[PDB]
């Protein structure tokens, strides 16, 4: 009775969740650039916000966050390209830290 | 953005072309130069004001 990879992503609560717009989710900050936090949610692409000017100093690594993404991955077809440019990195706003 | 759906002259268009560009509507990987402003005489108002207080005053 192995689980088929169907089942997976039928239950994986990415897919639960649906279009990624306007969903509160839990990011990790992994990776600090003086004000700018990358922040993986669990998508295939991190954030990068910066760093806000309210209790910034309480923005480490390995924090977690509220944010509230906008789009997993940043793409978009410009004149004349042949395929999607991507930014490797998704859209999302930084709320502020879940206790 | 404007459309470019049936703009150009191409196979399968059957209306005539709307655009007719000189070069590729492709973008380039690069912009334009900072273009200077072209510089205009100034104070001239000021120069005006002492002119013709040189001319009232010989």
């Amino acid at each position: 009775n192995v689980e088929s990879f169907a089942s997976m992503l039928r239950h994986s609560p990415l897919t639960q969740m649906g279009p990624a717009k306007d969903k509160l989710v839990i990011g990790r900050i992994f990776h600090i650039v003086e004000n700018d936090l990358y922040i993986d949610f669990g998508g295939k692409f991190h954030c990068v916000c910066r760093r806000p000017e309210v209790d910034g100093e309480k923005y480490q690594k390995g924090t977690r966050v509220r944010l509230r993404l906008l789009d997993l991955e940043l793409t978009s077809r410009f004149l004349g390209a042949t395929t999607d440019t991507t930014v490797l990195e998704a859209n999302a706003v930084l709320l502020g830290i879940q206790e | 953005t404007p459309s470019l759906r049936g703009r150009l002259a191409r196979f399968g268009n059957p209306r005539k072309p709307v655009l007719k560009p000189n070069k590729p509507l492709i973008l380039a990987n690069r912009v334009g130069e900072r273009r200077r402003e072209k510089g205009e005489a100034t104070c001239i108002t000021e120069m005006s004001v002492m002119m013709a207080c040189w001319k009232q005053n010989e």
